[PDB]
Formats: C-alpha cells, structure tokens, sequence
RNA sequence: GCAAGACGGACCAGAGCGAAAGCAUUUGCCAAGAAUGUUUUCAUUAAUCAAGAACGAAAGUCGGAGGUUCGAAGACGAUCAGAUACCGUCGUAGUUCCGACCAUAAACGAUGCCGACCGGCGAUGCGGCGGCGUUAUUCCCAUGACCCGCCGGGCAGCUUCCG
RNA sequence: GACGGUCGAACUUGACUAUCUAGAGGAAGUAAAAGUUCCGUAGGUGAACCUGCGGAAGGAUCAUUAACG
C-alpha cells in the first residue's frame, strides 16, 4: 500500500538536486524526510550581504558543507536562495540551527565546535 | 465507485492538524490535533505525533462510508516560512498506510504578494 | 499536572444521527453531472436545511468534469437551489493550480498582466486574468528574451480589447464554452505574433 | 485538590491531580501512605463520620470505597513475633 | 568573573572610606580577599558575603593564622534574597549584573548607613551622579538623588581588572538622606515614568500621547465618582492637561532638564485639579 | 525569605517604601532560670 | 556673581518649603488611592483595563 | 461575507534611470532629460572656483490626521546547555500621511575637476546604417521577433607591452 | 407609647470539677538498618553590557542550468 508514495518521494528528491544513491535511502528506509527555507527567512538580507552569507555556509571549496554534511547524517542541497534538507527527524533539527547560526553572522569555527557538543552528548542518536 | 473526503494539513510550528471536511469544505467530519496523542510539549511537532493523529482519523472515516480523499498542505505561510514541515509528510503516509484511497495532493499554503513587516528586527531569529 | 477547571468537559453524542446527504449536481455545461456529496443537519425547527446547503462553493477540477480535458484548471460551483437531494449548481469562478502557476515563471523572459471588468449579455459582472511570457526563437543565440516597455503596454492593450469583446458580447452559458479549451487565450497569443511572439498564454 | 482532617485533627488526607491519595501526620511532616488506586485527578474526597471508611472520586469513571484495616495490619505483625 | 589586581587603587578606595575603628564593614563580592583583609586591620567586623562556595573556603584559609581571622563573618549566598546585616559603612567590588536592585537596597535599608563606597560600570556610574541638563541624565538619575546624596570619586581602567573586560569601570559614594522628603511616592513614580517616555520632548508633546490622556481621563472620572462631581458631556481631557501646563509655565520644558523642585511644582499643579496619577 | 519582589520594580520599590514610612510614624523568661 | 548664588539659594530654600506645604491638602483620600490605575502598565495597552473592580479587601 | 491600515513577491539581471541621496501593480495627465540622427541656427558665448545658494538615507524635534504589522522603553513569565551569551506574552514613543525643522552615515573606488595622448579580444543597453536567409503581419492600433557586418555614447569584463 | 402574664436563648462575676496538648531536662534498655568587525542616530534601573531603524566588508561560492527522442 506504501509502495506509490515512497516512489513519489524519491522522485521529488532528485528534482530537487539530491544524488540518485542518496535519495535512494528514501526507499529502503521508512522515516527519512525533507524539510526546506529560504535564507531570508532567517534574516532580511540583500545584495552583497546575502552573497556573503550564501559563501558563509557553503565555505570555501564546500568544506563547511561537507562539515555539517557528516556529523549529522544529512544530505543539504543549497539552491541558490533555497536551502534544502534530507535527514530524519532529530538530525534535520541539528542540521537547521547549525546553518542558521551561519547566516546570522557566526564565524564557522565556533559553529564547529557546537556541533561536535551536541552530536557527542545525544547517547541515543538513529 | 469511492465516496470522496477532504482533508487539511497543517504543519505548524509546534503542532500538526489533521482535519476532514466534505467536498464544500464547510462541514467538519473529524479533526485531530497532535497534541491530543502525546502527553508533552517537546512531541506536539514530532512525525510520531502527526502518524498517530492520522491513524484515528482514517479509521474514524471507515465507519462512516469515506473512502477516497483529497489532500490539502498547508504551511503557517504569511510573513514565515512557506513549506510543509515533516510532520505533515508523515500524516500523508500514515494515511495511506491506513488504505485510505488518496486524490489529488494541492498545497494551499497563504502565499502573500506583497506582506507586512515579519518580527525578529534587522538582528535575525532562530538562533 | 495541571488541574484546570472544574467541569469544562460536556459528554459528546454523534452528530451523524441527525444530518442527512445529499447529491450535488453539475450544470449541463459539463459532461459529468454528478460530482459528489454534501452533509447537512435537519429541519429542527426555524432552522431551515435548505438555508444552509445554499452558497456553498465547490472546487472541482476540470479533469472531474470533462472526459479528456486537462487537470490543471479548476472551476468554482456555487450551490443556488435544493430539489429534494438534489443541489443544483452553477459557475462561479475560475483558476489555475498553484505548481501550474510556479512551472510557467522561468528567470529569463517577460511577463505581461492584464485584467478587465466586464458585463455579459445577461447582467454578470466579470473580472477576468490573463498571462503571457515572451518567447526564445529557434535560432536565437542570446540568452534573455526581452520586451520593451512600450513593446509590453502594445501587447497588454491588445489582451484587454480581446478579453473584452469575447465576453460582452456573448451570454454566461456562451463564455464557459469558451473557457473550458480557453480559445480567448490562444486567440491573444496569435493576435501578438507581430509584436513580440509570445507563449504560454492563459486566462 | 483535597485535603480532609482525620484521626481527631492530627493527621491529613490529601488528594492530587496523578491520581495518588497521600496520608500525613502533622507532627512529623511525613507521608506515612502513598494510595495509587486512580489514574487521573481525584476530585472526590469524603470521610464517614467514624474515622473506619473514606471515599473517593476521580476523573476516570470509577469511585472507591476505602477503610481502615490499621488495627489488622498491627494483629497480624504481631501474632508472628 | 574578574579581579582588580592593583593595590593602590585598593588603598586609595579605603583611604576614601571613613572606616572608624568600632564601624562594622559589609562587603559584597571579597573574590580573593585582597580588598577585605585590608579592612579587617581598621574595622571592628567585616561581614562578608560570597554567592560561590569554592571561594569562601579559599577566603577562610587566607584568614586563618592572623588576629584578625576571628572579626571576619562570612555570609554564603544572594544578598537581595536574604536581610542585610547591621552595619555603619559598606565597600564592595559589586558584580555589574545586580549593580541596580543592590543601592535601591541600601535605600530600603533601616537602621540608616554612614556611607557606601560602590563600583560600577562608567555607563551606569555616570547616569547615577548625572545632574539636569546633562545627556545622560534619566529616570535612575532623579529616583536616586532624591533619597541620596551621590558623589563620583575615580576612575578605573580596563587593565586593573584580571580578565580585562571591554568596558571601563568608576567608584560612587552613596549617603542616604536621613528623612527621606515627605511627598507621596506613589503619586511621584507615576508623574516621573510619563516625561521620561521621551525625555528629549517638551512636556506639552509628551501628554498629548493618546496611551497616556486614555490613562489620565479614567482616573478623572473616577475620582469626580468619588466625590460626587459631575462631568459635562462636552469634556475634553486634552483641554484640561493644557491649562494645567500653561498655569505652571511647563508647556515648553524638557525632562531632561528638569530637576526635583519642578516635578514637584507640577505634581502640585496636576493634583489641584484633580488629576492623580498614583 | 522572598523579599527581593519589592526589588523587581521602581513602582514595587515606592509601594514598600511608603509603608516603611507608616511603621516609623505609628511606632527567655525568668521563670526558666530562676526555677 | 558667587555672591548673587548665594543669595537665589536661599530663595529655592524658601519656595520649597511652602510648595511642599501646599502640596499636603491637596492630596486624596485611601480609598480614592487604590482605585487609580498605574502609569507602569501602559506597555501593556488596554489590557490594563479589563479589571472592573479590585480594592475589595479592607481591614477595620 | 464585510471593514481598516500597510505592502508592491516570483518575473528581477551586477540590466536601466537620476547631480547625489535614491527609484518597481494597471491606466490617464503635467513638466523635464541622456544618447543617437542632422549638408538646421548662433558664432567663442568656454574651464576651474573662495564667497554665496538648491538638494541631502536612517534616526530625531514641532503642529495636525490616522494606527494593520512590527517595535526602542516599560510590566509580567522564565532563566538549560555553556568560551555555547539575551528567549516568551503584552506591547509605550515610533514605524504611515500632510506641513515646518534638523544636515548627519563604512553618504567608498576608504581614490578633485576639465582637456590631450597612450594595446588587443568579445559580449551587453540604447540610437543609427547595410544585409543571404527564417518568422508574423497590420481598418484602427501598428510596421516588429531572430541571425550577420559596421558606426557612436554608456554599464561592466577577459587578457596584456612599456611605464 | 404602657402594664401584667407566659415560654425564655444569650450574656456578666465568684466556687468546684473532667480530659488533651508545650518546651527544656534526668535516668535506662534494645538494634547496627538508615542518609564577526564597524558607521550614523535614538534609548536602557538583574548594564563585566543590551536593544530599535538605516548603511559598509575593511567576512571562507559547493552543485544544476540553450533547445530536445
Ligand atoms: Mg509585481
Ligand atoms: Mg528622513
Ligand atoms: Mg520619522
Ligand atoms: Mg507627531
Ligand atoms: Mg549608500
Ligand atoms: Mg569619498
Ligand atoms: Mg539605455
Ligand atoms: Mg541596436
């Protein structure tokens, strides 16, 4: 019976930019979601500041992505002004507070070491 | 052939709603809140909420000859954020889980032309 | 934890028992007649059923009312008179879906509006939307295809006489016909050939 | 919710909203008796007159008639000894 | 937390102090003590008080092997909580966060106190002893010196405090007025918190606001049901205020500059027509 | 002891004060040690 | 011009003693106090005034 | 279903306009303007400028009109993690409009003006000229959309010799 | 307003008489459990600083993208 919708969701993963193998979880497993907001959401933020900011989370050659993209077991997909996440529950949470700080002008360095407490103190982290 | 329903999602920031109505929207069938299933305040918003709320409406339908649904996402819209949270997936999947027929999915979230000014000031929100 | 007030809490009876259905029915402007079912409380007693079930507004899509017709334009129904279990409806609006809308807009090419106030033969007053975007040519190397201000006002002044010729002069049952394959659109989109080719053109 | 004096005013009965009856003695300030027999708010709370049986009423549709078996539970304490 | 480290400013903040040889000294915040076994020398009892445990036994072990260890008292925990002791002066390094809820404290507190010698934040110090007609003169301004006599005695830098905190630091001498004046308080708080809404405006603008004739008309009415006074249909409680502030000659006067003898020249003028703020 | 509320505000403060103010206006037994 | 401060201090000293002296009859009763709403609520708009009656407590 | 006050998403570009500050729903009206085109006219009428004058984001002051949203201040409710650090509810002045003031910004290219001279290569916005071919067509309204070569003044780039 | 009569609770002061409880002690017996950087402006009374509006970078850019069986 469950079969139709998780097809219709795997599809809508990879429109949205996801990779063919990582939007395959959306199959195997039974619990995986995506959840997505814009950057002005966040912040009112034009110009040249909003280009800041969309560098801020990406880093420099993706490596402040590919840091927050493993601690938490999460795939993000930055479209432009759009930020996308695929992870379950408790992880996207995790996820969006540590890409908000960014915005809101927090140096990455300091968003590392928050990340690494609150994965580190989760006993019970699926 | 398949008697049709409507049924409203809203993905709030702390609580999800599950609400059926008829094809004119005006008569209210059942509606359950994520609230009424979980006994905290940290879990109004979790998926696990939202499936549980969605199980208790599909059955409640069963008795009642509604078998087929349309869909309508809602997010909170206006000023904030404009997409349906995970909460409001899981329900979709819950229902259909449950063998309810399922139409067509629309989402109604309110999108403004032009709106007000949102709260939070210059600094941000959602630290 | 909380107490909360004494009572606050009433025994809950089914309301089902005393509510009755009823069928609501398409105008002949359609192929499919019957499009549902509706739910209303009886005749207690100066509360009338039928005072209720009118004004009503359904949201069909076309797909539900024709057999071979696309599914991305719905029609508004308004309920106007009850006949025994049998809610007659007629038109009352028009739209296009939310993703049909969001598909449309792309990032390098104009969009012209349009809207007008118009009266029918028969009395209905009507407000009417219309949408075009600019189009690339076959050959085309440049990237944006761009209208000039007076290019876009030439083209918006032809949707206006256009939209408003085809509705005051025929009758409500005339401009349905008309809006179900939307003829007026494809009329504007070849009227706009000269000045700037256009596609993508709706009410 | 409730508080009731029992024993000729020196000892407290109290009702809460978990659904547990709490026995006090005033001079101690201790709970000698936790009673979980409800499992929502304990509205309801009556003492007969002679201090044997008490009654009880909760949220959930049940209502409990209780009494005092202290001067069982000290015969049977002892006859072990 | 942090700790002023240079002795001369230690020396020079007691020299300012009376410190009679019978007074009784409370202290808030010790911190190491550099402050407070200079005081036990000169003072009858030093009643020291310390929210954070580990330094009190790190206080006691200082103290023990000297005469004056047994003068020493110290008090663990919030002082605002708890009753202050009875003492004739009082010298301590306040923590900044209760800098405010600390002197309208030592108001509060009777039998009346000598003198306190308090330090502050150069911000908050500066409005505590700002005189009318200054920028930074505000509400603390005139609630303060109307029960105290404030005075500003030095200025202490950044680096004399170990970590050095950003903002710049300054010692205030306070001495309560012994009676404080006899006027309703009440009714003073209530006329203070409208002009000082805006206190750059002029007192005409400031109630013309509509939150505060709403406020002002209704306790109008209440008080002529009081009385038994009857109130025209015709009314108008803007029309009333602006004859009360031409009669005063206030109409044109700012807040800011504005000292304790004209609010109470204005108290009087509302009150003789019946408006009472309370 | 909970007496830090007057502190909460200026208006709390002026309440407590005025009452101050009122109580200044307005205003072991031998039998233990001996027997 | 220090000898003319002097002078105008004793003035100030001298209208201040009758100012507060006027003041003292003008002033209103007990009960009139307790009815008056406080101008620290104003922040909260007019939900300061739902309250219909509140000095209802009196001790004789 | 009715009313009120604000706002002008997506299309929206490193594109366009203005001396700068700044400027975005349709339609009508009023005055002004750059560039291009010219085998029209005047004939040196010009450049830079102390003094002097007009304009000058936001916030703010004075007098009126309104008050949705947001919101300094203030009152309440809480105050975990912690170098992890400023929440929640209500919401004063203001934020909106009409007149008078005020004349300040990282009001940036952290970079006076006028004139002359001094490399290539393509795009881009407007105007003009020439053109093998596609694509629409003209009661009115209108004579365009794409492709190629060239010429001006702009908004910006990629590469460079000497200095 | 006045008198008689009747039934009378509730008060006031002496004198007897029943129980329950208050703390501080004194002399014993058992048991071995227990506890980011700034500019302008306007403010501030849980100010080792915070907030409102408008600006600047003198602050770390990953990925997809003409049309299309
Ligand atoms: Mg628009
Ligand atoms: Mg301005
Ligand atoms: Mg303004
Ligand atoms: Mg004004
Ligand atoms: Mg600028
Ligand atoms: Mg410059
Ligand atoms: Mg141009
Ligand atoms: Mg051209």
């Amino acid at each position: 019976v469950s079969a139709l919708t998780k097809a219709a969701d795997f599809v809508k993963a990879f429109i949205l930019g996801f990779q063919v193998e990582d939007a395959l979880a959306l199959i195997r497993l039974d619990d995986l979601f995506l959840e997505s907001f814009e950057i002005t959401d966040v912040k009112p933020l034009k110009g040249d500041h909003l280009s800041r900011a969309i560098g801020r989370i990406a880093g420099k050659g993706g490596k402040t992505k590919f840091t927050i993209e493993n601690v938490t077991r999460t795939r993000i997909v930055l479209a432009d002004v759009k930020v996308h996440i695929l992870g379950s529950f408790q992880n996207i949470k995790m996820a969006r507070t540590a890409i908000c700080n960014l915005i809101l002008g927090n140096p990455p360095s300091k968003v590392y070491g928050n990340i690494r407490a609150v994965a580190s103190r989760s006993a019970d982290r699926f | 052939e398949n008697v049709f329903g409507v049924c409203h999602i809203f993905a709030s920031f702390n609580d999800t709603f599950v609400h059926v109505t008829d094809l004119s929207g005006k008569e209210t069938i059942c509606r359950v809140t994520g609230g009424m299933k979980v006994k905290a305040d940290r879990d109004e918003s979790s998926p696990y909420a939202a499936m549980l709320a969605a199980q208790d409406v599909a059955q409640r339908c069963k008795e009642l000859g509604i078998t087929a649904l349309h869909i309508k996402l809602r997010a909170t819209g206006g000023n904030r954020t404009k997409t349906p949270g995970p909460g409001a997936q899981s329900a979709l999947r819950a229902l259909a889980r449950s063998g309810m027929k399922i139409g067509r999915i629309e989402d109604v979230t309110p999108i403004p032309s032009d709106s007000t000014r949102r709260k939070g000031g210059r600094r941000g929100r959602r630290l | 934890t909380k107490g909360g007030k004494k009572g606050a809490k009433k025994k809950v009876v089914d309301p089902f028992s005393k509510k009755d259905w009823y069928d609501v029915k398409a105008p002949a402007m359609f192929n499919i007649r019957n499009i549902g079912k509706t739910l209303v409380t009886r005749t207690q007693g100066t509360k009338i059923a039928s005072d209720g079930l009118k004004g009503r507004v359904f949201e069909v899509s076309l797909a539900d009312l024709q057999n071979d017709e696309v599914a991305f334009r719905k029609f508004k129904l308004i309920t106007e008179d009850v006949q025994g279990k049998n809610c007659l409806t007629n038109f009352h609006g028009m739209d296009l879906t939310r993703d049909k809308m969001c598909s449309m807009v792309k990032k390098w090419q104009t969009m012209i509006e349009a809207h007008v106030d118009v009266k029918t033969t028969d009395g209905y007053l009507l407000r009417l939307f219309c949408v075009g975007f600019t189009k690339k040519r076959n050959n085309q190397i440049r990237k944006t295809s761009y209208a000039q201000h007076q290019q876009v006002r030439q083209i918006r002044k032809k949707m206006m006489e256009i939209m408003t010729r085809e509705v005051q002069t025929n009758d409500l049952k005339e401009v349905v016909n008309k809006l179900i394959p939307d003829s007026i659109g494809k009329d504007i989109e070849k009227a706009c050939q000269s000045i700037y080719p256009l596609h993508d053109v709706f009410v | 919710l409730k508080v009731a004096f029992v024993s000729r005013g020196t000892q407290l009965l109290s009702s809460g909203s978990d659904g547990l009856v709490k026995l006090w003695t005033i001079k101690n300030n201790e709970c000698v008796r936790t009673l979980d027999a409800h499992e929502d708010k304990v509205w309801g709370l009556h003492c007969s007159r002679l201090d044997d049986h008490a009654l009880t009423g909760a949220s959930d549709s049940r209502v409990i008639l209780w009494k005092d078996v202290t001067e069982a539970e000290q015969a049977e304490e002892q006859a072990r000894q | 937390q942090h700790i002023l480290k240079n002795p001369l400013i230690i020396n020079s903040i007691i020299d300012k102090a009376a410190l009679r040889p019978t007074d009784v000294v409370l202290e808030v915040g010790p911190g190491t003590g550099n402050m407070t076994v200079k005081l036990l020398e000169k003072a009858k009892k030093v009643v020291a008080c310390e929210l954070d445990p580990r330094l009190v036994a790190e206080l006691h072990k200082r103290v023990q092997g000297t005469p004056v260890a047994s003068k020493l008292q110290v008090l663990v925990g919030d002082v605002l909580k708890t009753d202050l002791p009875f003492f004739d002066t009082c010298v301590a390094n306040l923590p900044y966060q209760i800098s405010s809820p600390f002197v309208f404290k030592l108001l509060l507190h009777r039998p009346f106190f000598r003198c306190a010698i308090l330090m502050f934040q150069r911000e908050f110090a500066l409005r505590l002893v700002a005189k009318p007609g200054d920028k930074l003169y505000c509400r603390l301004s005139i609630n303060t010196q109307l029960l105290a006599r404030v005075d500003h005695l030095m200025k202490v830098g950044k680096n004399n405090f170990r970590p050095p905190p950003k903002v710049e630091s300054s010692v205030v001498r306070i001495e309560p007025k012994n009676p404080p004046p006899p006027i309703n308080f009440q009714e003073w708080d209530g006329l203070v918190r409208i002009t000082f809404v805006r206190k750059n405006k002029t007192l005409s603008a400031a109630f013309k606001s509509s939150a505060v004739q709403q406020l002002l008309e209704k306790n109008y009415r209440i008080h002529c049901s009081v009385h038994n006074i009857i109130i025209p249909e015709d009314f108008s409680i803007a029309d009333k205020i602006q004859q009360i502030l031409t009669s005063t000659g206030f109409s044109d006067k700012r807040a800011r500059s504005m000292d304790i003898d004209d609010f109470i020249r204005l108290l009087h003028g509302f009150n003789a027509e019946g408006i009472h703020f309370s | 002891e909970g007496k830090d509320k007057a502190l909460k505000s200026s208006q709390a403060f002026f309440s407590k004060l005025q009452d101050q103010v009122k109580m200044q206006i307005n205003d072991i037994s031998v039998h233990k040690l001996k027997l | 011009k220090v000898l003319q401060k002097i002078l105008e201090q004793k003035e100030k000293k001298s209208q201040r003693a009758e100012m507060l002296q006027k003041l003292s009859e003008v002033q209103a009763s007990e009960a009139e106090m307790r009815l008056f709403y406080t101008t620290s609520k104003l922040g909260t708009g007019n939900r300061m005034y739902h309250t219909k009656e509140k000095a209802d407590e009196v001790v004789a």
